[PDB]
């Protein structure tokens, strides 16, 4: 149904974007993506700039961004 | 004179105080003073006709023509007079007519002293809060210091209780050891509950505007956590109070003793050089050592926090409860809380691994000091100890770390439980009282006789003298092809004459555990022979032997060559076998026995050759520790060129290794062991110039730099990415870290930026880092050495340094060598390069041109000098052959 | 004693010899020694009973019982004695009869000398080709070195002619004056041609294994060039040939005077420190200042070849066909070539303006050390100069560059048609004579006043009394407020005190050109007063004025604030109105007069300002100049922060213009001016961190190491991309171009690496790069020294240097200093940065604890140090606001 | 008619192909071209690499490298 995909953004010491882990997925079939920044104290408080904009895809439930597509967790 | 009794440094048998009644009145209003009243109850065991009591700087009111006033509990006796002897610290009241034995007197008295700023009996502390200046009044009395405060029986076994009373503004708040007896009531009085039976060392009170946050146990004993109101504000002191709880319960259950007291307070001091002191119900601490914040601290500081808080815990029961007879046990109490905090710590963090850093921390540590023919004893004759100077040169790191060490191999060979039931019945025998070492020893042979399971060589006392009566440890040689076991004493100085007498010839009982190829073997005992021979260190052309598991035992160990290759041969096979303490183990003894040329270096070297596959944290820290001289020595020759390139050859999987584990630097370990690991990769990878750590750095100082309110460089790692950033750049990245530094309102990361200053290529940036360090409003003054030694750590910055303090002598001597000993430190700091000749005239040149303790330091520095020269001249070659081949 | 005449060092004017025939015999088979004949013809102008002749270190045989024998051309000598005086050089033949006046007589001798490998007389070289060592037998006779080679009158005026013969080995050639007679018939015969009437110090023959390149001009002389086999097939002496031509056609109408021979050979000698000698017809250069190569060689090389052979060609006539008559009056000569050398070159190389250079290369050079009061005057009194030594003190820098500079002067304030015919009448009228100044001046009045023209305030003569009778330049200030000229005696100490007196009280006679807002103004002179007045300097509220055109005068310019103000604006505004030497000559003066303490340093400092928009060479050359003090001074302090920054923003633009230029450095310009400032731009910008240069530097870099068979880099960029590149980079470069250095077969690529070498930033490779230095193997013995002083050039390399040299004293010495001037460089060179108090007490303490001319060297440093301490002291501050507010 | 171009590349210091001035135009309409590489010295007797690889186009007569195209002549 209405699948929700809360998606957590680091920026990487090189300067990448990398999926965290602790993103979170919620089912109370389209899929709605909420993306959020944090730094190193993992405090997702902060709205994704252009670079750390990820979409979340789909089992594996992973997070493309504008170069790859890292998976994130998985919906078994 | 020794005849008069007054002449004799102790207090004499005579009068055994009850119980006191101390009243205080600060004025923290300046001259800063305080005012005091006091009662004293005494009973006389034996009959005399003279009153002597410690009484330091106090001045006193006359009382019908006396300092004091004494009556009965009535032949009233008569003060013909009453004196103060200044040399012995003294308070005299002559008696017409002698004291009746088996009757109690009671001595009243009224002083007046004054609050100083010397953190020694009731003192007054100044801090900056905000924009203003606060005073605050704390009592800091161990070892000789209560008798500044009110005239007392200064001496530990002098056993009484305490009825305190202070008299404070109603804008302030008074704690001490107990409880108040209720609501205080422009001044204020605050009485608190009677102290059980306590020492007057361990005694405390403190008047100050602090905040707290409290908790109460399931056994019900209400924790505080005091500090200034803004601390507590921005949650500094939530980590202490969650962790105190379960160390409390481990104590608890471990000593099979209930917590002795009520409440538990521990305050924390924005000034506080002592670190932390044991008072009975108050703890003391400094401020950077009891709060942490969970945005700018390290792992580091997290750990420091807890094994202080577990340190000071233990005292409650050990050291409090049953106190020491004379300051010569001394190591037998601060040693044993050395060893037992890291175990409570082990319960407050079950997943850190605690107790295997304690090795790294103190073994290792002590036995730098300890393989010199200038060392001590632990135990020394309680004769020896009389005059208050004696007294404060046993606080030393030999009582605490050797100490540790001792109790731990105790422990270790009488099993915990054992060494826990005899702890037990030893601190149930002597609650509220005095105890001697033997007496320990004793209730430990009565658990030992009651059990059939554990046999040992002799008794305890009997293999505890071996190593609390003289000083050194031995060095355990194996030869394998026969199996013959010898001792000897271990001495870092191949050359050195060891002048001190020893009872025992300096041979030791020595428990001596083993495996077989990753099989652990039966245990053994060396029996204090200088040889021996068993079977269980025989080996064939397959099998191996290593002995000191988890180095257990205070010795070294050396096998012949075979068993080293074999040893060598197992490292790069497989790591998991050998336990990795062990693993730091070999490399640590190896390098030591090169520096004592019983070992060619090249075995040293030959040693390290597996820290390629390894990622654990110990034995990378115990090859840096090592490689620390080899890099002082050969940085500035050819030989820096291949050993770099070696050591790069070795970290540079490590590095690779984290980079896949965290994720490209995003998610970092959770483990105080690997978070430790991950710092250790980082900094020898940028030390050493791996491309993908100094790429990192700039990154990481670039994305910092974009945003400045919020840093995105975790706490771990950001002296690392500082210092590389500022040696990498030029003056835009110093002048930036510089800025940041002056705004800087914490002490940790002022202290990081003020540390990655001193990373710089430029010379005249360095002279003019040089030129700041003499303005007091840029560098406080209590850092202005550290800086020095930092810029001093740079190869570029060693003659800059040696010649702004050639020309700035006189100064620093007045500024740091009046009453500190950091004027030597920055001494022995500057100098340790030396190893030419060249480098030796000049120091000899300047000696001679500068002529207390700065010519001491100077001569230590010589005698360095010529050993380093001695040194390089004996092994650059072989040691530039062995790099050259390895890199 | 000087009542006997052979205790006189001054030749007896009796004997004039008329014709010498020397046959010599070199043994180039080793001691080696060679043997002769010779035959001298005179004639006793006035009756004596005695001999004297020159004669040094010659072994003779004895003929009838004497060293020599004499006969008339018949009352025949009977010779009483002959002997050898020492001191004076002297051979003595005592007659018993006085010779007769107004006959001829002949002396015949037998000698045998040695060929030394010191370069005096006839001796020998030894070099090594490709894998052997040859021996070539060459003459170096200037001065007094005639008479080591064969006995002879040996003083410039005494004039003959010369036949010479030589032996030597089939396998040879052997070269003299003039052309061999014919066919040279295990040894060969070779005869010359009579010379004509010349010098015995202008007498030349040498015997090699060598090839030489020919051609013939149009006016029939035989030019030749003659090196070693390898360097003619390679043709490296098409470049000298090609040029020798032109350079021949020009002095040939120049002087209205054909060349006075029929040959011209010019031979490069692999090792030649006198670096070239004007001998008549066989002129000896140096072979690193002779040969081009075409793929090695910068543009400097080539300048300095045009010139070297344009200086050697004007000595063929003025110099050679008339002489000095004695060694007082050498400024006049060396003088002459080096102001015409230019034009010369000029003629030779149309487009390459290099008339503008000789100030650079020339006035400012000199006037560095004409402005100390240890100067001394261009002339002095012949009986002066009498011993040999006193004779070689006279060839020094003044000599040559004041010499030019004042000949200059005269030239352009008589025009160049009036010098040109008065230097033709000179030559004419003394051909195959000797002179003194005072025949060319009165040559040069007798033309002034045959035309109405030109108006002098004085004689010739009495013109250049001023200039050529006592030291130092004058300083010109002009006040423009009220026109006032006045002028003074300039030096660089303003506390200097001057105790050599002068007779014209140090006032000249002054010729003084101006500009007005850019259009020419009246020629002035200023009459030889200390104070004047005109409206030539007169200037409102919107002119200016610019007095030095061209800097033709020897003499500093100053003006009023005001006028400083406005020139100012106008380079601001228009850089080309003001010629661009005078836009060097604004900066020179500025910070020589700013050195004085006669005008404000900030001064010197607006006049660097429109450097923005210079894209021409000289300016920015003294700018650079005059700041490398600075930054001598200030690049160990905080001053070199913002004066960095500064010359960055100011070297910015240029470079960029090159970068459009060249194409992004592809094509490069034809022209010698734009390739020096090319260079310069390239230099600057690397040297103070323009990140384009670094680029540039690192491709280069890579380039080359990726195929190091062909160097892509062009020749005048070599030295900047080597540097850079081993500063930016590590040990992979430094070995790298270490490599190549070991491996090099030329001489400037080797020295362009070698210099290369030193500019480390890494404290142990320069350390490792020191130790290198005392193996001959590795380093010659001849670039030590050099390769020091480069070390110390290094910020990071200085304290290195000075332990070094510390630590080395003695061998330093014993290598450098027995005969040397090579050690008092390195003393100079090495203590250039001294400028505090610690780094003064420092070099006070070794000169007392190493206590020749090593503690002089050492007392000098320490005057140059109190200067630089003074100086630091006095303008810190002022510099460090000024670079603040301009960067 | 047959006009042959032969063109010469100079690799700069930036690393750069830079079409040199000093290419020969031959007029003796299809259109021929030879590149030649050199150094420093202007020397052209080495082949083209990769990199250095022009083709002459077309008045001006200019070199289209891989990336821009640079006016060699003018054939007026
Ligand atoms: C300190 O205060 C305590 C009470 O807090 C006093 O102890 C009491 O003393 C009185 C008077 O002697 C006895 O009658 C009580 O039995 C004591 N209470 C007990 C034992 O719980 C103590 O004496 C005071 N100390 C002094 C006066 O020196
Ligand atoms: C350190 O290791 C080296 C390399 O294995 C050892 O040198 C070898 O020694 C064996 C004999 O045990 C020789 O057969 C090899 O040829 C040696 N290899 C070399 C020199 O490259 C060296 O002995 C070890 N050092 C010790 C044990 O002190
Ligand atoms: C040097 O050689 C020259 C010829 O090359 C000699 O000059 C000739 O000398 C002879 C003998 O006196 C005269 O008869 C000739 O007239 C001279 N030739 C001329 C003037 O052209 C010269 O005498 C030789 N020098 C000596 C012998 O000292
Ligand atoms: C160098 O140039 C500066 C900048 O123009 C001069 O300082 C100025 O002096 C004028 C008066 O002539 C003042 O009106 C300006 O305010 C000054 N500007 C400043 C200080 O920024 C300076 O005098 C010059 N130095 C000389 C001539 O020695
Ligand atoms: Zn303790
Ligand atoms: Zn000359």
């Amino acid at each position: 149904v209405n699948i929700t995909i809360d998606l957590g953004m680091k920026l990487s010491g090189y300067g990448q974007p990398i999926a965290s882990a602790l993103s979170n997925i919620t089912l109370p079939v389209y899929v709605h993506s909420t993306c959020k920044s944090s730094l190193w104290d993992n405090v997702f408080n902060s709205d994704c700039t252009d670079v750390l904009h990820a979409t979340a895809v789909i089992f594996d439930v992973a997070a493309r961004t504008r170069t790859n597509e890292q998976v994130v967790r998985s919906l078994y | 004179d020794q005849s008069k009794p007054w002449n004799v440094y102790r207090l004499p048998k005579t009068l055994i105080p009850d119980s006191y009644n101390v009243t205080l009145r600060p004025y923290l209003t300046p001259l800063y003073v305080f005012t005091g009243t006091n009662i004293v109850r005494f009973t006389c065991k034996e009959s005399t006709n003279i009153v002597i009591i410690h009484s330091k700087r106090l001045n006193y009111t006359s009382h019908q023509g006396h300092m004091v006033a004494l009556s009965g509990v009535h032949p009233q006796p008569v003060i013909v007079r009453t004196e103060l002897v200044e040399l012995t610290e003294y308070l005299v009241v002559h008696l017409q007519e002698p004291l009746v034995a088996g009757r109690q007197y009671e001595m009243n008295s009224e002083f007046q002293g004054e609050l100083a700023d010397d953190l020694a009996g009731f003192y007054r502390s100044e801090y900056m809060e905000n924009g203003v200046k606060k005073v605050l009044a704390t009592t800091h009395m161990q070892a000789t210091e209560a008798r500044k405060s009110f005239p007392c029986f200064d001496e530990p076994a002098m056993k009484a209780t305490f009825n305190i009373t202070i008299i404070h503004p109603n804008n302030l708040v008074a704690l001490s050891n107990m409880l108040p007896r209720g609501p205080s009531v422009t001044w204020k009085v605050t009485e608190f509950e009677t102290t059980p039976i306590m020492s007057t060392y361990l005694l405390a009170y403190i008047v100050s505007e602090f905040s707290y946050v409290e908790t109460r146990a399931p056994s019900g004993v209400l924790i505080r956590i005091w500090a200034r109101p803004s601390a507590i504000n921005q949650g500094h002191g939530d980590y202490a109070l969650k962790v105190t709880g379960p160390i409390l319960d481990f104590f608890s259950q471990h000593y099979d003793t209930p917590y002795p007291l009520n409440k538990s307070d521990q305050i924390a001091l924005p000034d506080f050089n002592a670190g932390a002191m044991e008072n009975w119900g108050l703890v003391t601490y400094r401020e950077s050592a009891l709060l942490y914040d969970r945005q700018s601290s390290s792992s580091g500081n997290q750990e420091r926090v807890v094994t202080v808080i577990a340190h000071e815990l233990a005292h409650q029961w050990f050291g409090n409860l049953v106190t020491l007879e004379w300051w010569n046990d001394l190591w037998l109490n601060e040693g044993f809380a050395s060893y037992v905090e890291y175990l409570g710590a082990d319960f407050a963090e079950p997943t850190w691994n605690l107790k295997d850093l304690m090795v790294l921390n103190d073994v290792y540590r002590v036995m730098a000091v300890d393989a010199l023919a200038s060392s001590h004893p632990l135990s020394t004759p309680a004769s020896e100890i009389n005059t208050p100077a004696q007294i404060s040169e046993v606080f030393d790191s030999i009582s605490y770390s050797k100490g540790a060490s001792v109790l731990r191999m105790l422990s270790n060979f009488l099993t915990e439980d054992l060494f826990k039931m005899g702890i037990a019945s030893y601190l149930h025998t002597y609650k509220y009282g005095n105890t001697i070492y033997l007496n320990l020893w004793e209730h430990l042979q009565q658990v030992v006789d009651k059990q059939p399971t554990i046999k040992l060589p002799d008794t305890v006392s009997a293999i505890m003298d071996r190593w609390i009566l003289q000083m050194g440890f031995p060095v355990i040689t194996v030869d394998t092809q026969t199996g013959t076991i010898s001792q000897q004493h271990f001495l870092l100085d191949p050359q050195s004459v060891v002048t001190r007498p020893s009872q025992f010839n300096y041979l030791w009982i020595v428990p001596i555990s083993s495996v077989r190829s990753g099989s652990p073997q039966a245990h053994y005992w060396l029996p204090g022979v200088e040889k021996a021979q068993n079977d269980l260190f025989k080996t064939t052309a397959n099998d191996w032997v290593l002995l000191n598991l988890n180095v257990t035992g205070y010795y070294l160990v050396n096998y012949d060559n075979e068993n080293w290759k074999k040893i060598q041969t197992q490292l790069q096979t497989d790591l998991s076998v050998i336990p990795v303490i062990n693993r730091a183990q070999v490399i640590h003894d190896a390098f030591n026995l090169a520096s004592a040329q019983k070992v060619p270096v090249t075995l040293a070297l030959n040693n390290t050759l597996f820290l390629i596959q390894e990622t654990e944290y110990m034995p990378w820290q115990a090859a840096l520790s090592s490689l620390s001289y080899f890099k002082l020595m050969f940085d500035r020759s050819e030989v820096y060129g291949p050993m770099k390139r070696y050591l790069k050859k070795q970290v540079t999987p490590l590095f690779n290794h984290f980079e896949r584990v965290t994720k490209n630097w995003t998610d970092h370990p959770q483990t105080l062991m690997d978070q430790y690991s991950e710092i250790n990769a980082v900094s020898t990878a940028c030390s050493y110039g791996v491309p993908e750590c100094e790429k990192l750095a700039a990154t990481l100082f670039a994305q910092w730099k974009k945003n400045p309110q919020n840093n995105p460089i975790h706490p771990n790692l950001r002296s690392t990415v500082y210092c590389n950033a500022i040696a990498q750049g030029g003056e835009e990245e110093w002048n930036f870290v510089w800025e940041q530094f002056l705004k800087a309102e914490l002490v940790n990361e002022a202290d990081k930026l003020r540390g990655a200053l001193a990373c710089s290529n430029q010379v005249w940036i360095l002279n003019r880092f040089l030129s700041y360090t003499l303005d007091p409003n840029l560098i406080r003054k209590q850092d202005v050495t550290s800086t020095l030694s930092s810029i001093s750590s740079n190869v570029v910055g060693q003659t800059l340094v040696w010649d702004f303090v050639q020309s700035n002598w006189k100064k620093l001597f007045q500024d740091y060598g009046t009453g500190s000993f950091s004027f030597s430190n920055l001494i022995q700091a500057v100098t340790r390069r030396f190893s030419t000749e060249f480098e030796l005239q000049q120091l000899e040149q300047f000696k001679k041109n500068n002529m207390g303790s700065a010519t001491r330091a100077l001569e230590q520095a010589l005698e360095k000098t010529k050993a380093n020269l001695k040194w390089v001249k004996e092994n650059k070659d072989v040691v530039l052959r062995w790099f050259t081949e390895n890199s």
